[PDB]
């Protein structure tokens, strides 16, 4: 019907209404594919037909009045569907939304239309998003990255091997003469970039401001006395978006290189607003990723990995965190490396090996630049280098405040071994298997190199290969 | 059916739309809501005074701002305070409507607990208009 | 240690840093409880200790550069924890935070250090927050309800039953004059408020501002040909912050009464902002809640429903939404109740029969209502109003918009049913077996519920009683 | 005891609340505030004009703003300046009260100390509405 | 000499003054402009007058009927009286308090216009017309026992 339609009471089965199995898809449909399994006694076609429905137009009792508006082409289809070849009641479902139901670029509604309505239902008893198809012209009208990977590598004025980091630490409540000593040294002893974490920004005495002037007075000698381009990442936490403005703006007066916020844990328009904020002011905005045990690892009941990649930058931003290897967040080879690819890259056709299910095009959407940290360090590097290469923004947490020297020392150590692995990068070497001996012939008169790989004998750890959610 | 629509009348907020509470109905629901722990208040309102008005945004700059006008009762002499007898009550329902015959009579009552007023039955007045 | 620990290299034992059995409480002491299930080869005071260290100081190799801050009474401590009857290998831990190490009332600060950090670890299986112990004087660095229940009821210029109302479906793409039309009728047929869903608001044609210029004309008439008080929750959804303010200001010129946002679907920090700015304009705020399976149903891995009202009520809202009955939210008597009095009531203390492992202190904190929708309607009204009263903020979906008679009909026949229970609860009936006799008896004459009750006479659902996640 | 609201008519401002005063005792209490140095004005105002209004308030961009309307009264010839006569007041308020039946007739005085005007007894009209 | 149109002034009893010594004077540096320094007066010095604003004294005012024609007789048109025994404190409730308090006003007020010897014509002018109102019989049953005027010397 395209509207007057006199339904009689009662509601039409969802499988003769929304379920559409021969369906052909528009270049501006937008298509959703989810994991599946029903509550004992529904059948998993009029389940995702429902879905399709209630996301699309919803009924609790149908008459004449459902009929007032334009259904035909307008509403949302139920393609054929599929089992999930490891469990029983588990089922893929494919749901198709046209163009017309959604406003243009809108976050709030597509993301309550699509994920808030869908996973709610009484009668299923897990929903997992696997992927997600959006339509170039949506892909638009969302604004993406500020200024990303391709404008990042110019803006920044330094690239040709990693960028080299450090997290700080401890989170509890550094002084801020202590911790500008602590940044000076690492900075100047070799470090590229330091990061904050929540409780460093602002604690009860210290405001924000303050130790943002510590940073400040900081930060002018620790590029002018190295030569090399160096800084930090400010971490710019806060409860209320006027604050968060504030402490946008009064960083704006200085025009500070390039920041992080944790606003994308807080909510998806701070985000949003921030980077197009960031847009016009010229700036770089990082983006920090958690949440890991009760979003990521939704095991077959709600978010993977590469659904929050395409979400993540579907709002956008120019680096985003990446996995913590061991720790908080993953380090999982069949995880990372998709993850990342979704993250990095740009025209690629979808692959069911990849659990890529759709294809959104391409050709001019901006990378989004993946942050590494880090918990173990020098033996680790080999094995880090060789998978991500001249990806990261690696922010150690083991390296550097674990040096038992001091800041300097620990930053030049990480430094040394950066350079040293990266000459054998350049050398052709087997990383695997020749990093090692690198190690062992960097640590001869490196003194610095020498007692981080004594302290740090025990870490032998790569990578594990298969998920653990 | 159905043709639906106040005729000659309007709905007269809450109970207006079910037939019209008697006497010894009101009588037994106030010892109810008097055991119940709510203490009672009779009031009254002029016949264009109980009926929802904004005629006076003429005279604010900044409307329509969670302001409302002629919803206001005045309140029969006296709140339900010691005493709670339903004969006490309705002798100054009849003395209210001997009173005014051009303004509606209703009960409210409160509960003190966070000091809520609940607006109850029943808007009625001797020149009452059309029922349903 | 209060600052000066020359700490020997190497991680040293979590149970010995930051595990203490023998704790009691400060008065500005913060105190989350938690329930946990380790990866085997973890003990569970090893977890609970990680948790603490990791989400107050944190480490990956300490040595004594973490000797610069100051630890002492300002560090996280884990407390006695004790074992789940309902699983082997979960515990329930109890950790304490003093005000020394949280920013006052930072919400993604606090957030972040919580739940941001701590829900992640690879060798933690799962973990469910259980509650919380919020001291009074960051409950009051929290601006809670804008205008909750002892000012709503005053507000709102009438009260003494549950306030009537109806969910407008299809969500698809309904054009001016048929929502006006619709809109009209049931309002001037007996509801008190009609609501939105987030499609309704915008649309690729219809924008907004002009849907809103149809329920400025239609409202203003909905009123004053009824003469009874009544609105319309306008839904108000927006893709970026900028969109959010221009749709907050622009209705801020009409100064309509009461509306809703899923503005708390887009984030937190978001909700608290608009609160503050509904609080200064005199406004009232209904707050949405979807994503029920992957937020709410979290098993033994995430969130909880108490949980989730303390964390809404510690945002605000004066109106909050709350099940469904069936479909997409909750229906069952061992969750709704204890949330909905988590939601109402101030001045309690804890019960673990409700759950409750943390009492906040209390005395002065808005109460906020709950808003329930209501699919199945005439039957299941006794039962409804016989467990709930004169809470709720009852908005149909099947009523009104599913009666072949019209929306004036329809909402006449919701009206004469919530009149007809209301009459009924006065004259001190048994309701959950009179209310049937009574809706018999209503059907005389009205018609109109007569028809209500021939096209709804299959359903007779009440409510489940336990718990389904 | 005690029911309160004024019916058929409202309260015209001072000496409303208390019965109306004769003649006699107007010419004397003019004869007294001249003794006192105050000096006389006897004053009208149209039934509408007489009666507070806040409708033109439509007009204007900023309101309520201390703005009022309808409560402005109008000179009746001549102020009592040189002769004071009170018996020449009620000449005038009996030639206005035959002048304009549909308008209320009022006195007026001012102190010129500080230039300040005093608004007396009272507001009368030979169609008047009930006594209470 | 910061400013203000209406400022507070006597309670007559309770929280602020009630003396004659204390509000004569007070009362005159607000209400009066163009007059020359006296010792009697304590005033030591002038500040010179000639376009300096007036401002209205508000008292707030604890006792009601009995004390309304010994306060009419001191202060005159001056006032701006706040009643705190007035009003809310009439069992009657508030809109006969508020008439009692409007019909004592206006009776004191005609007796003021009649040229009556105040302090003691008052007492039979509130009699006079306690006949009907009664809303001002139940106030001067209910405050029957203050009779209280003002103290004269400053009690610091």
């Amino acid at each position: 019907t395209k509207a007057g339609a006199g339904f009689k009471a009662g509601v039409k089965d969802y499988r003769l209404t929304y379920y559409t199995p021969d369906y052909v898809v528009r270049d501006t449909d937008i298509l959703a594919a989810f994991r599946m399994t029903p509550q004992l006694g529904v059948p998993p076609e009029e389940c995702g037909a429902a879905v399709a429905a209630e996301s699309s137009t919803g009924t609790w009792t149908t008459v004449w009045t459902d009929g007032l508006t334009s259904l035909d082409r307008y509403k949302g289809r139920c393609y054929d569907i599929e089992p999930v070849p490891g469990e029983d009641n588990q089922y893929i479902a494919y749901v198709a939304y046209p163009i017309d139901l959604f406003e243009e670029g809108s976050v709030t509604n597509m993301f309550t239309s699509i994920v808030g309505n869908v996973f709610g239902f009484k009668a299923l008893r897990a929903l997992r998003l696997e992927d997600l198809r959006i339509p170039p012209a949506y892909v638009k009208t969302f604004v993406g990255p500020p200024h990303g990977i391709q404008v990042e590598r110019d803006k920044l004025n330094k690239y040709g091997r990693g960028l080299l980091g450090c997290t700080i630490k401890p989170k509890l409540g550094l002084s801020a003469k202590n911790y500008g000593r602590a940044v000076y040294e690492c900075l100047r002893g070799g470090l590229d970039f330091t990061k904050d974490d929540e409780n460093v920004n602002s604690q009860p005495f210290m405001r924000w401001r303050d130790r943002f002037l510590f940073v400040a007075e900081a930060i002018y000698k620790a590029q002018a006395e190295t030569g090399e381009v160096k800084g930090h990442y400010l971490n710019a936490t806060a409860g209320t978006c006027e604050e968060m403005m504030k402490r946008a703006v009064c960083a704006k007066e200085l025009g500070v290189p390039i920041i992080m916020h944790d606003y994308l844990t807080g909510g998806f328009t701070a985000n949003t607003s921030l980077a197009i904020y960031c847009r016009d002011n010229g700036l770089l905005l990082h983006i920090h990723r958690a949440m890991h045990a009760v979003i990521d690892r939704q095991r077959n009941h709600g978010i993977h990995f590469r659904v929050l990649a395409k979400a993540l930058r579907m709002s956008g931003g120019d680096h985003l965190h990446s996995g913590t290897v061991v720790g908080k967040l993953e380090g999982e080879r069949e995880v990372t490396l998709g993850f990342v690819d979704l993250m990095r890259d740009d025209y690629v056709e979808k692959d069911r090996s990849r659990g890529i299910y759709f294809t959104q095009d391409w050709c001019s959407m901006p990378g989004v630049m993946p942050v590494a940290s880090g918990g173990i360090h020098v033996w680790h590097m080999p094995a880090l280098v060789e998978i991500f290469g001249d990806d990261a923004c690696l922010q150690f947490g083991g390296g550097t405040l674990g040096h038992p020297w001091g800041n300097a020392p620990g930053a030049a150590a990480n430094r040394v071994a950066l350079e040293a692995c990266t000459q054998a990068r350049n050398e052709g070497r087997d990383l695997a298997r020749e990093g090692g001996d690198v190690i062992r012939s960097a640590c001869k008169w490196s003194p610095e190199l020498a007692a981080a790989c004594e302290v740090w004998k025990e870490i032998k750890f790569e990578f594990d290969t298969i998920d653990k959610l | 059916m159905m043709v639906w629509t106040p005729v000659n009348n309007k709905m007269f907020e809450t109970f207006s739309y079910l037939p019209p509470l008697t006497d010894e109905q009101i009588a037994a629901q106030v010892d109810y809501i008097v055991a119940n722990g709510w203490i009672p208040c009779l009031e009254f309102a002029e016949a264009d005074k109980a009926y929802v008005s904004n005629e006076s945004a003429i005279r604010f700059g900044s409307v329509s701002c969670l302001y409302y006008d002629n919803r206001y009762w005045t309140m029969w002499k006296l709140p339900m305070f010691g005493c709670r007898d339903p004969m006490q009550v309705l002798r100054e329902i009849v003395a209210c409507t001997k009173a005014f015959p051009d303004a509606y009579v209703r009960l409210v009552a409160f509960d003190n607990q966070k000091q809520v007023q609940i607006m109850g039955f029943l808007v009625q007045r001797p020149k009452t208009a059309r029922d349903f």
